[PDB]
């Protein structure tokens, strides 16, 4: 709940180092801040392994439009390139007959 | 749909995160008129980092639009024409594989071919 | 009548070379093309 | 001609290594200058989605 | 036999070389270099 603002909170203490107005204050200070930063950033990572997984097992249709979006997105871009490689293909051609 | 916007906000997360990686990385970059396109940089860099900030807000509140069911339900444990389309794709997309495989294979044929030419050439 | 031709080798010469090269950059970008698909 | 027919040789065992395992991926790469008896090839067997990490 | 190189480098694998006399299933890398060689 709310994970977000507690992981923007530490934004703020990631400036704290840099922002102002006897070095081991500074080392501690981008440790921390960070060290609690991805720890704040992969939970959300295993939230977000939770909230997908969830739309995994709940429903196998999300699993399977997605499974369709990468391909067709495969689809697109294996014939994007292959009359791509035959316009090039064509290319040769004219560059061969120079002689 | 919804598990690609929850995928959509993953990628966003690490967008932020490499974002506050490359500005940790350009801003050490310079210590105290080359000043000036460094500054301009980051301040577009910056103005980038708060359109991404506030579109993460917007996915955030899409993917947290829709949760009822919890957590817990996810552990596996031991104890429709579209799937016609995909059946029949998976094999055309692999005969396209062999098909273009073919091709290249004349191609390692012709490479090899031209390697020896340059190899006794003199 | 040698160094006439032998200006006509070089130039064919030049010639394969850039055509070899450029046919590698279509062979390297056919493969990456088929490796962008999940194959 | 056993250089010629060793590449081909490898090349019939790096097919069928493609043709019988799609499974990680398979990337062959050939050196675009050669000489006449040895050759220098890379072959790349990793896997189908994270592999900028298993360097 | 009169213009037949009947070679067996291999146990399995076996080339012939033909003086093609005409009188008037082939690589044409190891006869094109060869020219080369007697150059």
């Amino acid at each position: 709940s709310t994970l977000v603002d507690e992981l923007e909170s530490s934004f703020e203490a990631c400036f704290a180092s840099l922002v102002s107005q006897d070095q081991e204050e500074i080392r501690t200070g981008v440790d921390q801040c960070i060290q609690k930063f991805l720890d704040i950033a992969r939970q959300t990572e295993c939230f977000f392994l939770q909230k997908r997984l969830q739309l995994s097992v709940q429903k196998p249709e999300q699993v399977i439009k997605e499974d369709v979006s990468e391909l067709r997105n495969e689809l697109q871009r294996k014939d994007a390139l292959v009359q791509k490689h035959l316009t090039k293909l064509r290319h040769w051609q004219q560059v061969l007959e120079d002689i | 749909n919804t598990a690609s916007l929850c995928r959509i906000g993953q990628e966003t997360v690490q967008d932020i995160v490499y974002r506050t990686m490359e500005i940790f990385q350009l801003l050490r970059n310079m210590q105290l008129g080359t000043y000036q396109d460094r500054l301009t940089k980051l301040q577009d860099n910056l103005r980038q980092l708060s359109v991404l900030f506030r579109k993460l807000r917007l996915v955030y509140d899409k993917c947290n639009e829709n949760d009822p069911i919890p957590v817990e339900q996810l552990i596996p444990y031991v104890e429709s024409e579209e799937r016609r389309e995909i059946a029949e794709v998976n094999k055309k997309l692999k005969q396209k594989n062999q098909q273009l495989k073919q091709i290249m294979d004349q191609l390692r044929n012709l490479i090899w071919d031209i390697n020896a030419m340059l190899a006794m050439r003199n | 009548r040698n160094q006439q031709l032998r200006t006509l080798q070089e130039e064919c010469d030049r010639k394969l070379i850039t055509l070899r090269d450029e046919i590698s950059i279509d062979l390297y970008e056919l493969e990456e093309e088929y490796y962008s698909s999940s194959s | 001609a056993k250089h010629i027919f060793l590449r081909s040789r490898a090349a019939a065992t790096i097919d069928s290594l493609a043709s019988r395992i799609e499974d990680p991926q398979i990337q062959a790469h050939w050196s675009n200058i050669n000489d006449v008896y040895e050759s220098s090839v890379k072959v790349l067997i990793t896997s189908q989605g994270y592999e900028q990490i298993c360097k | 036999v009169k213009n037949q190189i009947i070679s067996q480098p291999f146990p399995s694998l076996q080339l012939s070389i033909s003086l093609c006399h005409s009188s008037n299933d082939h690589l044409y890398v190891l006869e094109h270099n060869l020219h080369l060689l007697i150059r």
